[PDB]
């Protein structure tokens, strides 16, 4: 049993026809400290697979590091290992729920809430969440910590149920996931303006965007806001 | 004082309350007696916390002789058992609430009929044909809804109650030291003296 | 411990066609011992009828309490109280005692005299007012009530066959539940008359 | 719950959703929670319901009363100072939370008010368990200088998200719009996305199927003459 | 929160950020933390809204009763008032309070009452939990005399970094101006504070 | 400090015929007043003609199922691929469970298939092990709701035949497979209602002769 | 929950309800409370149901196992034995168990108690769970050695009644069984809202209750 | 189980123990033997936690038996109650000690002596011409410091211990449903069937 | 504690401060907080002193015991030395450390482990109980590739702020140099950084 300390907050995600996108603020905070503002928390496994993670910094560097060496160790003996014996997200998932859920049954878990994020061999959307109890689901849009209170409604909006999924285009997904992120900004005291986003699509493969910002906010109304209640200037 | 039974009959109510007084590891007396007469037909036992049993006890008395004398009238027991509850009722949202049970066995000379009525410290008040209080009714109302009927002689009542307290006897890990019985009719209050 | 669940009990109301219903077990108890199967939890005040389920004291002293205020309204108004006004009263009565409250849980069941439609209200222990069109229920077994009344209730029911949804929905709610059971009452109310029947039912 | 408050070019409209929660147990799947202070100041209220009740009923009458002792039509600053000052003295006890809207001679204004007696001032306000469902509408889609159609709209959005989104809030959708110069219109059930489907079965019983041991009339009438 | 008051020649301003948190939710993004008690008497607010609210609006009402009664009452005067208040009834409070006035006799004055009700008068002051992270900006950077300009250049940057690092403050950034020659209310945004 | 356990809602339900047997369940997890995802499957075929679900603490869930999935392969590796039977399968999870007596399985399991006779069964199972064949039982976060219900509609409890009044009960006809879909139907669409953790959807799943069939059903969304 | 179980002259009676509930809820109407180690061995069930079946059935593997190698059966002293010192491993772990273990070997009928504390106790007659006090009740005012089959099994039925009518966590149906020296014969599951209506007509008990 | 008495008189040793078994509200037996005998001339009595006692007991009596078994021999009821206090103070440091207080009644045969021996659970060992664990000693020490003598007859024995026991009877709270009593002399042990 | 390793054009420097302290005794007032676990790489060390020292010197160990197999290490694995310390047993330690070194090939890095175990390389870095004073200072000063004067500049008026706000902080302040020149300890005291 530990306690959190560097945290990562919401990852986002949603499915679209084509693919999956996720996203990641990068910013690794200290309690109301913003410590750290260079943290990237989408790790991506080959190029058909981002593994978003929130929750402790610690674990998710552990986290990295095992996904790093189940790469190098698939690649042993492997004659097909950029090809049909390749990493999939389903293996990818299955790996890290099974070390999840180990880790809690020794009432010593990786403090994190997971997100992995990819595109099968077939072509088939992948998108199931894991967290540190072991948990696990799937559904159309998944987010972590606040995101699940704020990102998931306006993503449902978009993907309501699975028959919304290829009525969606990548750049009407891409927009609802950047629409989140900016409204995340706005209400989480532990968020940051700068985030990476990452989209795998079953024909253009794994597009890694870092670096990006919120913009197009709304702060102008502000000035008219005076007071309290009764005070006039 | 943790043992009080009461049981209605035909023509009577009768009473059994334990003779026992503990303070600590030491049993101080094996002959007290748990009751107070609140009027010539109405008699009331009581259980509960230490002190509290008494002085509420002595309190209701005192306030139903006032009664007597301002009206120069008996009070029916419903009346009596109805004034009980209320004081009790407000007494467990006070600042120290009275821990005390209560089993009110009168007869209502004017219908000619015996009354029990089982109070808890909290006012929860009921009229039965038997009662009891804390844990005296899970050894014993298993025999009294097996022997009991309306229609008993005060002396079956009787014979009931001795085998009520033979089973709190064999299966009771206290030693409540016997008990003290009293009967209430249309005559008023009397102890049996041999039990 | 929890004084909502020491003496245990039930009640349930249901509206009609031009008819309500109301309910109760006649269960009381000190925890797992049963003391009284005659233990009635629905009262009347002329024309409306209230049902209190909760802490058997405060259920009697509530009773005694709003005897003593329909009394008083009746001599001032020179009318007996209509279910919409004890509603209130009950209501203002509960949360006077916001910090102190009685742990109880109500259901008004009752005709208008004068516009002959059917009410029936149901409160938290510190007066909120749930004016359901359908059921209210109240109790230990609640949540075994709801389910019950969720599936068998149908609107516009004839008195005769509302008694038979009511009475199933009770009975089969006390069943599963522990603290509930050992005989129950059903009341069938009409503008101008009203019938009591008592239950047969297993006495575990 | 969720309740939300928007303000617009002419006016404000609040809205609310229609479920009451005992845990997980739904309650009242229609309930009001768009109280009346007075004819034109509206509020929701969310937290402990016999505490928004009775504390908007309180202010109400007080109102009502200081509006017919200075012959003026009641404030919204009034009812919000007459709120706060009443819910920071018992220090949360009372667990109101409130959006108070409202039109009067001054104009037409928005607040909330937090059960420790706080408030706060904007053009568009959310509070309940639904309550971040429903910002994050009113973050994506609010604008300066709305129109009424546009507010009401936008108000019973962020509601929808709460309803789908939220397990503590759920059923109907419920609005109160106040402009200037014009009567408040309350639209109870303004929207009913959430109709059961007809059951499979018909439940009802054959007349004698419950047991029964006695019958008897009961006297409800008074003692009569003769 | 991040709050701060600062005295220059011309008078005295005030700052401050918009955010109110309940937890690591953002509750009011747009808040008004300069609150002004008399026409130029202005306090900055931190700790329990609820608290700082009361205590504001009972320091309205002490001044606007003193007013009536007595003139013009000090910024001195007003920091008193507050300190009666925080003071004796600190066993069930938490407020941060910065009072801030302009005087023609005195110029700018700057009180900080801060938890116990203790009251100290500063060339300036900073409070809120992300004061913490300025301390060291604001002690080498502040200069007693500053132009208007220079002062509001100090506040700016001085809450941006409190901003940049207090996961409790963000927002705008609000600032209150005590002059002679009357009360000006500025406001500024991200995009203006962050790139400094 | 660490808890192990969660609570991820649900609610399930199994029914057993003549010579039929029906487990359903709704396709909402959630988390506190979150909802996680709308279609998440409860109930699974285990293979041999078995039917599960565990509801409760889902990461618990899915281990056990896993778990048992894994048992069956292993009796078939073991006894020459002899057809588990129903009574087998519930000692056999029982011992699943057992072997954590002092660390559990958070869930309430349920598994439905058929007898060695070809009738109806469903056992039922609390989190440490103990189990027993049933005719019918809910299980999971609405179960208070709707078994009262199923004591009346499908054991006519507190039912009697008119005209006698309470002397001749109601005869304990049985049910088909269309009358029990509809008591469950309307089970799920009356717990839907009144509690906040059950809706989305249902899923049944109908074991028989034949096998297993699926028929899935919209509920409320809110 | 309300067990009972006896001795008398021709061999053992063990009577049980059948009610299960998790706090107020009534979570079983029917639970079997006896566990049928084997043809000549019963076991009841109190506490952890979980607890008394595994170790209960773990306890027949064991018996079963006597039985093959010392060509034997097992006699009702040794297996209450085996049971108590199963329990003493887990000794201060959590178990919750309280069985009487019923049977016929060669000293006659035998009946044991056994507890989650490892004890062990011989005796007569012994009652179980949140409604013993009312079954011991009916019991000692009744018991004797003398007993016919018939008035014994109705002993215990009617025992378990008296709990079930006054305990809150007693009810549903009770299970009665008759343990002979040629093995336990079962009589039968007995609904107690049918049971109590009946024995309130016949015996004339229960005046208070109305019929 | 919690009353056990021991005296040492002239030429035997006598235990009394109490017959009541309790678990929970109800008196499960009334008729229990609180001992074991450990050898021919050695019989120990035993009283705390439930389970702990008859395990401890048993285990003793095992070991001494397999002692008496390999050496064809009795141990001195000195050597019984030393290798009894070791087990016990060893046992006192365990993961979960036994709670279980007991008293060693032996007679001697080398040196024709009765011998009384009372340990408690820490492994307190001390041989006393009587004694008692619990509360047993507050009641009846008083009685036995007054009339006990060391020539006492095995009958002066058992008349002092009967006044002793109707002591308990009369101040003690709880029911014990009185006691077994066996005497332990040089023709071994056995039982006072009329006590 | 005040702490600080600061990345220049010609390597690294680390800072601190002397102070150490046992509630609100100074049990020693002339600490060095500067540690080296290789000829040029060299550690910060913050929270318990017990655990630092001890983590310290089984860091220095093992990057002795590779130097005798492998050559010199470099400062990347020298932090995960310490790394693999600090999260492995993150439930029995309480350690925040500053890991800075100089390669040829690298030139100056600095690495920042705080509580949890976590990484973080950085240009520079800050940790003790009076950094939280600075971040402002630091954040606004902090220019890439300044010169050493230039740096021991920042450095000194730095934890000279962290001093004077915190009452954990104080004393002396130690600096260490490393570069392709060699190794050089710094100090100053008191009278010197105060008037700053
Ligand atoms: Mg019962
Ligand atoms: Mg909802
Ligand atoms: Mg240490
Ligand atoms: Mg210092």
């Amino acid at each position: 049993t530990q306690q959190p300390i560097v945290t990562g907050t919401s990852v986002i995600s949603m499915k679209y026809d084509n693919g999956v996108i996720i996203a990641a603020d990068n910013l690794g905070s200290y309690g109301s400290l913003l410590r750290f503002n260079g943290v990237e928390r989408l790790i991506p496994v080959g190029d058909n697979t981002v593994v978003g993670i929130s929750g402790d910094i610690s674990d998710m560097q552990h986290i990295e590091r095992l996904l790093k060496d189940l790469v190098t160790e698939n690649a042993y003996d492997n004659p097909l290992a950029d090809a049909e014996e390749a990493l999939e997200p389903s293996y990818i998932f299955e790996y890290l729920a099974t070390v999840m859920y180990q880790r809690r049954s020794k009432m010593n878990p990786l403090w994190n809430a997971i997100i992995v994020a990819g595109v099968q061999s077939n072509g088939d959307q992948f998108l199931r969440y894991v967290n540190l109890l072991g948990v696990t689901y799937s559904s159309p849009t998944l987010a972590t910590g606040f995101g699940a209170h704020m990102a998931n409604p306006l993503l449902r909006k978009v993907v309501d149920r699975e028959s919304d999924i290829p009525k969606t285009t990548v750049q009407v997904a891409e927009e609802a996931i950047v629409n989140a992120m900016r409204v995340l900004y706005y209400r989480d005291a532990r968020s940051s303006r700068n985030f990476s986003l990452a989209i795998i699509d079953k024909n253009t493969g794994l597009t890694f965007k870092k670096n990006l910002q919120v913009e197009n906010m709304k702060w102008d109304f502000a000035k008219d806001i005076k007071g309290y209640g009764t005070q006039k200037i | 004082m943790d043992i009080i039974l009461g049981i209605r009959v035909q023509d009577s109510v009768i009473l059994a309350s334990s003779k026992a007084v503990t303070r600590g590891i030491s049993v101080l007396k094996d002959s007290d007696d748990k009751t107070r007469q609140l009027s010539p037909h109405t008699l009331m036992s009581f259980a509960g916390e230490a002190g509290d049993t008494v002085q509420f006890a002595e309190y209701i008395q005192a306030n139903i002789q006032l009664y007597s004398i301002r009206e120069d009238y008996e009070l029916s027991p419903q009346a009596v058992s109805s004034f009980v509850r209320q004081e009790l009722a407000k007494s467990i949202r006070s600042r120290r609430p009275y821990q005390v049970n209560v089993l009110i066995g009168g007869y209502d000379k004017k219908k000619n009929k015996p009354e029990l009525y089982q109070i808890d410290y909290l006012g929860t008040k009921v009229e039965l044909p038997y009662g009891a209080h804390g844990y005296s009714g899970f050894y014993t109302f298993s025999l009294l809804d097996h022997h009991y009927r309306p229609d008993m002689t005060t002396e079956e009542g009787l014979d009931l109650l001795k085998l009520c307290v033979q089973e709190l006897e064999k299966r009771m890990p206290m030693d409540f030291k016997g008990v003290i019985v009293k009967i209430v009719d249309k005559d008023g209050i009397r102890q049996v003296d041999d039990f | 411990s929890d004084p909502s669940s020491i003496n245990g009990g039930i009640v349930v109301a249901m509206t009609g066609k031009d008819c309500v219903a109301i309910a109760c077990d006649l269960r009381l108890g000190s925890q797992s011992l049963g003391v009284s199967n005659k233990f009635e939890k629905i009262f009347h005040y002329g024309h409306v009828f209230l049902g209190i389920t909760g802490l058997a004291t405060d259920v009697t002293t509530l009773n005694e309490m709003f005897r003593y205020k329909t009394n008083l309204y009746k001599l001032k108004e020179e009318r007996a109280i209509e279910p919409e006004t004890f509603t209130q009263l009950v209501s203002s009565s509960l949360y006077e005692r916001r910090f102190g409250p009685y742990f109880v849980g109500p259901v008004v069941a009752g005709i208008n005299s004068k516009s002959g439609k059917p009410f029936i209200a149901g409160f938290d222990l510190i007066g909120c007012i749930d004016e359901a069109k359908d059921f209210i229920v109240s109790g230990t077994a609640s949540d075994q009530l709801f389910g019950m009344c969720e599936s068998l209730y149908e609107p516009n029911l004839e008195p005769e066959d509302l008694f038979e949804t009511i009475s199933q929905a009770l009975l089969n709610a006390a069943d599963r539940d522990a603290l509930s059971g050992w005989g129950a009452v059903v009341y069938i109310i009409k503008k101008d008359e009203v019938v009591k029947r008592y239950l047969k039912m297993r006495q575990d | 719950t969720t309740i939300v408050g928007v303000k617009f070019n002419n006016g404000v409209v609040i809205a609310a959703d229609t479920r009451s929660t005992q845990g997980p147990i739904v309650a009242d799947k229609n309930c009001a929670k768009l109280h009346r202070i007075s004819p034109k100041i509206w509020c929701a209220g969310a937290g402990t319901a016999a505490d928004t009740e009775a504390v908007t009923q309180l202010i109400g009458s007080n109102i009502e009363l200081h509006s017919l002792y200075t012959s003026r039509e009641p404030r919204v600053v009034s009812a919000l100072q007459m709120l706060k000052q009443h819910l920071f003295k018992y220090q949360g006890h009372i667990g109101a939370y409130l959006i108070v809207a409202g039109v009067d001679p001054t104009g037409s204004h928005l607040f909330s008010i937090h059960a420790h007696g706080s408030t706060d001032v904007g053009y568009y306000l959310s509070l309940g368990s639904g309550s971040l469902a429903a910002m994050a509408v009113l973050e994506s889609h609010w604008k300066q200088d709305l129109t009424k159609e546009e507010a009401i709209k936008l108000a019973s959005d962020a509601i929808q998200a709460g309803i789908w989104n939220d397990l503590g809030s759920g059923s109907n959708v419920d609005v109160c719009v106040m402009e200037i110069g014009k009567d408040a219109e309350y639209l109870r059930n303004y929207l009913t996305p959430n109709v059961r489907e007809e059951k499979q079965k018909s439940y009802k019983f054959p007349r004698g199927t419950t047991a029964v041991l006695k019958e008897s009339i009961v006297n409800i009438c008074d003692i009569q003459e003769e | 929160t991040s709050i701060m008051a600062v005295t220059f020649k011309d008078g005295v301003i005030l700052g401050a950020d918009s955010r109110t948190t309940t937890g690591a939710y953002i509750a009011n993004r747009v808040t008004d933390k300069l609150t002004r008690v008399h026409d130029k008497i202005w306090c900055c607010r931190s700790g329990s809204a609820a608290d700082t609210q009361a205590i504001a609006d009972i320091v309205q009402y002490h001044l606007e009763l003193y007013t009536s009664q007595y003139g013009t009452p000090s910024t001195e005067t007003a920091a008193s008032v507050f300190k009666e208040l925080c003071y004796e009834n600190k066993d069930n409070l938490t407020a941060g309070i910065i009072v801030a006035g302009y005087d023609d006799k005195n110029k700018g004055e700057v009180y900080t009452i801060p938890l116990g009700g203790s009251v100290h008068k500063l060339p300036y002051a900073i409070a809120g939990s992300g004061s913490t992270f300025i301390y060291g900006y604001c002690d080498k950077n502040f200069r007693e005399n500053m132009s208007k300009e220079e002062t509001v250049d100090f506040i700016k940057h001085s809450l941006s970094q409190a901003i940049k690092w207090d996961g409790s403050s963000g927002g705008v950034i609000r600032m209150v101006v005590l002059t002679a020659a009357g009360v000006e209310r500025l406001i500024f945004y991200p995009d203006e504070y962050e790139q400094l | 400090q660490f808890n192990p356990y969660g609570d991820n809602g649900g609610t399930i339900l199994g029914i057993a015929g003549e010579d039929f047997a029906v487990l359903a369940g709704d396709t909402r997890n959630i988390t506190d007043y979150s909802i996680n995802s709308r279609y998440e499957p409860k109930v699974f075929d285990c293979g041999d003609n078995i039917v599960m679900s565990a509801n409760g603490f889902a990461a618990d869930g899915d281990a056990l199922v896993k778990r048992f999935k894994n048992s069956v392969k292993w009796y078939h590796f073991d006894h020459n691929d002899k057809k588990l039977s129903i009574n087998s399968a519930a000692r056999n999870i029982q011992h699943l469970l057992y072997s954590r007596r002092f660390f559990p399985y958070y869930v309430y399991n349920i598994i439905a298939g058929l007898d060695e006779d070809g009738k109806g069964a469903v056992y039922s199972f609390d989190p440490v092990g103990s189990y027993q064949r049933e005719q019918c039982r809910a299980g999971g976060a609405a179960a208070s709701l709707i078994m009262p219900f199923l004591d009346n509609q499908v054991n006519f409890k507190n039912q009697y035949e008119p005209g006698t009044n309470g002397k001749v009960k109601k005869p304990l006809k049985y049910l088909s497979v269309e009358e029990v879909i509809k008591l469950v139907r309307d089970s799920f669409t009356s717990a839907t209602e009144r509690h906040i953790q059950v809706g989305d959807g249902l899923e049944i799943l109908i074991v028989t002769k034949d096998g297993v069939r699926k028929e899935f059903y919209e509920l409320k969304r809110d | 929950t309300t067990t009972l179980a006896f001795k008398f002259q021709h061999g053992v009676i063990a009577a049980v309800d059948s009610r299960a509930s998790a706090g107020s809820y009534i979570s079983a109407l029917r639970m079997n409370k006896v566990i049928e180690i084997n043809p000549y061995l019963l076991g009841t069930m109190s506490g952890c149901a979980a607890d008394c079946q595994y170790w209960e059935r773990l306890l027949a593997k064991e018996c079963r196992l006597y039985y093959l190698r010392n060509g034997e059966r097992i006699s009702v002293s040794a297996a209450s034995k085996l049971l108590s010192n199963m329990m003493c491993q887990y000794r201060g772990m959590g178990l919750s168990m309280g069985s009487m273990i019923c049977g016929w070997d060669k000293k006659g009928p035998g009946l044991y108690y056994v507890d989650e504390h490892g004890t062990r106790l011989s005796g007569n007659m012994f009652s179980t769970g949140s409604g013993n006090t009312y079954a011991y009740g009916v019991l000692d005012s009744n018991y004797k050695w003398d007993l016919s089959v018939e008035d014994a099994l109705y002993l215990g039925k009617r025992s378990i009644l008296a709990a079930a009518h006054r305990d809150a966590y007693s009810g549903g149906s009770v299970n009665l069984y008759h343990v002979t020296e040629d093995g336990w014969i079962y009589h039968g599951n007995h609904d107690v809202g049918e049971l109590f209506w009946k024995v309130k007509e016949e015996e004339g008990s229960f005046n208070n209750v109305i019929g």
